[PDB]
């Protein structure tokens, strides 16, 4: 199984530096291009950089040339993107991907070319002056004033945090059906807020336990809150 | 006259071609820029060293061919256009062939092949982009002969260069059909050796003859496929004259005693105008010809 | 070179034929690739070398070239096909297309409306968030107004919407009204009013009720 894993993302001040890592397994880098493509939140895919570790060639998108350097280390089978002089416009999810390279433009290997066939999962880079702030987690209680037949709604309000992301799970991932976790909104305070809600049978309220597990890795904070009928 | 025995850049030219070692090495490239899918083979293991990479063609029936010419069309990238790799990088490749009375199938044995020549590029490709947009196409041609078996293989060995093979054209030369000296000469295979000049027999065209005491028509076929050194000729027989490379009857009022190069002659003085295609003109009524005198003589009055 | 995608986004019903077009600014290599990206996830390869179906991809996807014009085709749009689609230059600059957002059109479905008072905990911090939940509805367009003792609220609420449920193509939405502790405790009745088409549904709580 071919695999690419990003790490290094995070929150960095304008003009700062961050180095991303793309750990490859299941294949050797020497045989292919390793690419970095980025997606600013709400924006399209932008190719950014590429490297062939066999040949040592590198190329960059203009938006990036001069400030980013892609490199690779054949020993750890890993590719890196050194970013310097970061601006607010570099805030994005950074994916890495592979593709079969060709020395001749407009030609592809009949057996080995498959475009960008494997991707990583992405790492978020946020360029900002705001400090890290962990979230406040409040219950969205189902009460007897939430009595809506045989289907009740309860949830967790995840308020005033920075930077993205938080993940919410319910009962340590055991409760998955009926869960909705809303995209965060940027508030006027400069901090993010979101809610996660789940719908659940009303006859299970006084008897089944519901706990939201909010993780905020950027601040190394986890919050487990039991949501109780009030 | 070039008779082609295998053309890579053509429909199904990639056909049954083989790469050794299995896996990396030579690889079949596709270019779909034009509505036509185009193909090539390339290799660029210029960083690695210890490179011995083979691309063998399909087995090609030589048929009547004695000598085969091989026309290659390739690009070579520059060794120092590759950041720090020249230590193992090369800029030539080797052209091999093998004669074989059977198609060996997917079987390939390097040792069975014979080196024809090192193939080297006239113009090198220097590009600063990893994928080179603009190429410098090279054309080289070699020959082997004589062939002795039912067919043959071509193989290409890369020693660690950055090569692309776009076209492999292999053909043999032949002397075309020809009309010369009022004889038709048949389409003849060429020779393998430069001194080799076979003789091919001319067939007098309709109404032409080889003269009673003259050389019968021979032509000689050469290595390039051009005919050489005519020997003899046919002649338009009596009653006929040369028109272009055919023999035409004499016009009414003309005659021709015998086969010669000359045109028909006007019927001599004191004669009756001859019908079409005559050998002699009849003496005008009341005139005669001396019995010692040939029919080209004018007739005199009967005394 | 540049690569223009058309249309920017579109809506279609299940089992509709959908066609997305990518136009190359100049003459490039014809090895256009097509990708499908679910919100928040990596792109997934659909088509490579302009027409080759990538291993594993359902046969309803197909790629075609007609000169400068590259097209992706979905013969039978499935609920799971909601995503954003990108053509890509399969050559030297590897430039990506502007993308096309595809949303699944379906029958109407009324929201289930739930209202949530602030926790006694949050109130202690001096702020009150009142959450209105709109669960599993279609279309996305709904008017959600807050009332406080019958007074229509403006400018103190924010909305958030999930993406489509990849099985039934519904949405869910939230409106969060934020008040100071002082303001929240000065009023009794907190109401969330959802209008869709010709129907309004209001859910309410009384600050002096359990
Ligand atoms: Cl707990
Ligand atoms: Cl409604």
């Amino acid at each position: 199984e071919v695999q690419l894993v990003e790490s290094g993302g995070g929150l960095v001040q304008p003009g700062g530096s961050l180095r991303l890592s793309c750990a490859a397994s299941g294949f050797t880098i020497s045989s292919s291009y390793i690419h970095w493509v980025r997606q600013a939140p709400g924006k399209g895919l932008e190719w950014v950089a590429s490297i062939s570790s066999y040949y040592g060639s590198t190329s960059y998108a203009d938006s990036v040339k001069g400030r980013f350097t892609i490199s690779a280390d054949t020993s750890k089978n890993t590719a890196y993107l050194q970013m310097n002089s970061l601006r607010a416009e570099d805030t994005a999810v950074y994916y890495c991907a592979r593709s079969h390279y060709s020395v001749w433009w407009g030609w592809h290997s009949v057996s080995y070319y498959a475009a960008f066939d494997y991707w990583g999962q992405g790492t978020l880079v946020t360029v900002s002056s705001a400090s890290t702030k962990g979230p406040s987690v409040f219950p969205l209680a189902p009460s007897s004033k939430s009595t809506s037949g045989g289907t009740a709604a309860l949830g967790c309000l995840v308020k005033d945090y920075f930077p993205e992301p938080v993940t919410v799970s319910w009962n340590s991932g055991a409760l998955t059906s009926g869960v909705h976790t809303f995209p965060a909104v940027l508030q006027s305070s400069g901090l993010y807020s979101l809610s996660s809600v789940v719908t659940v049978p009303s006859s299970s309220l006084g008897t089944q336990t519901y706990i939201c597990n909010v993780n905020h890795k950027p601040s190394n904070t986890k919050v487990d809150k039991k949501v109780e009928p009030k | 006259k070039e008779v082609v025995l295998l053309d890579f850049a053509a429909a199904g030219g990639e056909l049954g071609w083989l790469t050794h070692p299995y896996g990396k090495g030579w690889d079949l490239m596709q270019n779909i820029m034009n509505d036509m899918p185009i193909y090539m083979y390339s290799v660029c293991n210029v960083m690695s060293g210890d490179q011995d990479n083979w691309l063998r063609t399909n087995w090609v029936y030589r048929g009547e061919a004695e000598r085969i010419f091989i026309e290659l069309k390739f690009t070579v990238r520059d060794c120092n256009s590759f950041p720090g790799g020249a230590s193992s990088c090369k800029e030539t490749f080797n052209l091999y062939y093998a004669e074989s009375d059977l198609d060996y199938g997917t079987n390939f044995q390097k040792r069975l092949f014979t080196k024809i020549d090192t193939i080297a590029p006239d113009e090198i490709t220097v590009s600063s982009d990893f994928e080179a947009r603009h190429v410098k196409l090279n054309v080289e041609e070699r020959s082997v002969g004589p062939l002795t078996r039912k067919g043959f293989y071509l193989a290409f060995q890369d020693i660690g260069a950055c090569v692309a093979l776009l076209s492999v054209r292999v053909y043999y030369k032949k002397c075309p059909e020809l009309l010369q000296g009022l004889a038709h000469f048949p389409e003849t295979i060429a020779g393998s050796d430069a001194p080799s000049l076979a003789t091919v027999a001319g067939t007098c065209v309709d109404h032409a003859v080889v003269p009673p005491g003259g050389e019968e028509p021979r032509m000689h076929c050469a290595v390039d496929g051009e005919w050489l050194v005519p020997i003899g000729q046919c002649l338009c027989q009596a009653g006929y004259e040369k028109v272009e490379d055919a023999c035409q009857a004499c016009s009414p009022g003309f005659f021709k005693f015998e086969a010669s190069e000359s045109p028909c002659l006007e019927c001599p003085e004191h004669t009756l105008p001859s019908p079409e295609g005559a050998t002699s003109c009849e003496c005008e009524e009341g005139f005669f010809r001396a019995p010692q005198d040939p029919a080209s003589m004018p007739c005199t009055l009967v005394p | 070179i540049q690569m223009t995608q058309s249309p920017s986004s579109l809506s279609a019903s299940v089992g509709d034929r959908v066609t997305i077009t990518c136009r190359a600014s100049q003459s490039v290599s014809s090895a256009v690739a097509w990708y499908q990206q679910k919100p928040g996830k990596a792109p997934k390869l659909l088509i490579y070398s302009a027409s080759s179906l990538y291993s594993g991809v359902p046969s309803r996807f197909s790629g075609s070239r007609s000169g400068t014009d590259f097209t992706l085709t979905i013969s039978s749009l499935q609920p799971e096909d909601f995503a954003t689609y990108y053509c890509q230059q399969g050559s030297a600059p590897f430039t990506f297309g502007q993308g096309t957002k595809v949303e699944i059109k379906r029958t109407v479905a009324a929201p289930s409306v739930f209202i949530f008072p602030p926790s006694d905990e949050q109130l202690k911090s001096g702020t009150a968030s009142v959450v209105c939940l709109l669960n599993n509805f279609y279309p996305r367009e709904a008017k959600v107004s807050w009332y406080v003792d019958n007074a229509l609220q403006s400018g103190n609420s924010q909305e958030s919407v999930t993406e489509q449920d990849s099985k039934d193509s519904t949405y869910s939405l939230s409106s969060t009204l934020t008040l100071s502790k002082a303001d929240y405790e000065k009023h009794k009745v907190y109401a969330c009013e959802v209008t869709q088409g010709t129907t309004s549904v209001t859910k309410s709580f009384n600050r002096g009720e359990c």
